[PDB]
């Protein structure tokens, strides 16, 4: 007649959206420190 | 500092010996196929049955891109590439020891590679859903544990040489 | 990824010498990973990253801990209705 | 919930990710050649001009194309033989519309 | 009309049609982001705003 | 500080040692699985009658 | 011829918000304009 | 200083023009309906193609509180009201230097503004419920988000020039 537990698949995108705010967070640092170091040097 | 240096290089070769051990062997998988068989990032090898010990070429061929970005197995390399560049930072740091920026440089290769170890191991999983681990698979995790603690070492390194020089 | 967050909490609040110009804030490694294992129970009340870096990855990780725990919760009630 | 892409003639008019195609000679083709209603129209239209060709030899291929498509192909054929064959191992297969 | 030309038809035992088959549809394969699923695209985006 | 994490409300202070560091986790790990799975079978009670 | 939440099921909580962020705006404004009438006066 | 009331000009402009351009254009949603596929505004429904092709017909909009709010559009013409208002008291205070109060208003306007502007928003959609959007439907969210930009940089003009003469 006509009539479980989640895997990784399932939420992967977060994994993918937490690596990727994590390097945008190390990108920002080290763009910061370079822009000061920079501006250190000239002064 | 000596000890710390020497962690150091010893953690940077330790991670770096695991992941490429875990990217050259064929043991990720425990699974049935072509009829029980282990297999790695490239190929199925047999363990049981009259052609135990043949080996073949996976058939990795929004959905595409994970098929292609698993087939390239680009994130494990990477990450082998980001823990050589690594070593490469703190070897040479050696024989300039007045430019800090090399350990710095360091520190950060082993987080990002640890990171791409992190995307590499979730592609591997997602892919294979669409069993049991074997012993490279826990190769590679231990590789991202070792690259983490040593990268935390790294930075600790140049912060503690940053201070010794306000100081 | 508890382990790479707390791991860059602590690159990101403590690496550069243009800030410790005592510490610049109280993010070691030990209190990154308290503050990141406090985030993802949902009980943290001690101390929260003031930089732009470190609210980005703070901000990260809360996301991941709200999406995995609704999960873990609807999940579970699954289990139990469908038993 | 699973809901079906397809729930008449007239979504499988509109749409085009879903292909659908008939035996090659056969009383179908006829009725869609020589039909008169705009539907039938834009349906024979799309098919005769579908590239590949959607059309079958036999009936039993019609049905192994639906069952390895994956969802992507559609076959037109006689209700009877529609609901013999949804009701036949492995059961993967299922009659939409009137 | 054909047949009828030449042989003599009983009233239909059995009537039926042209009929559309398509595979029976299946569990897809969760999306990446299948984790916004829950609560609809508006809701998103005036949480944002 | 215990009945605060059991109810998920908040502290005002928190350790600072590694020991009380590791009994405020573990408690806090208690307090995720035990209100979790109180809303999850009162979730199932409602449902299915 | 012939799932997910919609924002029609959470639009009242949508209205609240909304109105909640006017009153208190027009609660902060009602405030700054009494104490700058008191410090004219004064 | 000098930058600030630029930007604050120029995002009072761009908000006051998307919004005004949103509320005419007839590009907010892509629907069926007279059947053919169309593409309808605030105020008119439009044929996409067919035999009726560039043809226009007004939108019968008859909860009836939220029907007569959904038809007189009243918070998207009042966000418009609101950033027009803005301009004026951004303007305004050009001539009046002495007179801070009037930076401050123009700050409350854009912030009102964009609240109304995302109830009209959440009326629009919620009236659609008793498809895909347009680009006036993106015009309108952009002009919220300048709105707000634009609000937060005259408040924090107004604290700047209330500090200078506290000092």
């Amino acid at each position: 007649a006509k009539d479980s537990a989640l895997s990784l698949s399932n939420v992967a995108g977060v994994f993918y959206i937490l690596v990727g705010g994590l390097g945008l967070a190390m990108m920002v640092a080290l763009i910061e420190f370079c822009y000061k170091s920079r501006a250190e040097s000239k002064r | 500092r000596g000890v710390q240096m020497l962690l150091t290089t010893v953690g940077a070769f330790a991670a770096f010996s695991l992941m490429t051990i875990a990217v050259g062997t064929d043991y990720w998988l425990y699974s049935r196929g072509v009829v029980m068989t282990h297999s790695g990032l490239w190929r199925t090898c047999c363990l049981e049955g009259n052609f135990k010990g043949l080996c073949k070429q996976i058939d990795h061929f929004a959905e595409y891109f994970l098929r292609a970005v698993r087939a390239s197995s680009i994130f494990p390399i990477l990450s082998v590439i980001l823990l050589f560049m690594g070593g490469l930072c703190i070897a040479a740091s050696e024989f300039y020891k007045t430019r800090h920026n090399i350990i710095l440089s360091a520190g950060i290769f082993f987080v990002s590679a640890g990171l791409s170890n992190i995307i590499g191991i979730i592609v591997y999983i997602s892919a294979n859903a669409g069993y049991s681990y074997g012993w490279s698979f826990y190769f590679g995790a231990l590789s991202f544990i070792i690259a983490e603690m040593v990268g935390v070492l790294a930075v600790h390194m140049f912060i503690d040489r940053h201070k010794q020089l306000r100081a | 990824a508890y382990i790479g967050v707390s791991v860059v909490l602590f690159l990101v609040s403590r690496f550069s010498p243009y800030e410790w110009h005592d510490p610049p804030n109280e993010f070691g490694i030990f209190n990154s990973l308290w503050f990141s294992l406090g985030a993802f129970m949902q009980q943290g009340c001690d101390i929260s990253p003031r930089s732009l870096s470190g609210r980005i990855v703070g901000g990260v990780w809360w996301f991941f801990t709200l999406i995995i725990i609704s999960s873990y919760t609807a999940n579970l009630a699954a289990f139990l209705t469908v038993e | 919930r699973m809901v079906s892409p397809i729930e008449s003639a007239e979504d499988l008019a509109k749409q085009t990710e879903i292909a659908y195609g008939t035996l090659d000679s056969g009383s179908t083709k006829e009725f869609f050649r020589r039909s008169k209603i705009a539907v039938y129209e834009k349906m024979w239209s799309y098919m005769k001009s579908a590239e590949p060709s959607v059309f079958t030899k036999t009936t039993a291929d019609g049905v192994a194309r639906v069952r390895k498509s994956k969802g992507k192909f559609a076959f037109l054929l006689e209700s009877t033989m529609n609901e013999y064959i949804e009701q036949r191992k492995p059961c993967d297969t299922m009659k939409v519309g009137g | 009309l054909v047949r009828e030309e030449v042989i003599d038809f009983s009233k239909p035992f059995m009537s039926l049609g042209i009929s559309i088959m398509i595979k029976k549809p299946q569990k897809s394969k969760p999306g990446v982001f299948s984790f916004l699923d829950p609560l609809a695209y508006e809701i998103w985006m005036c949480i944002v705003f």
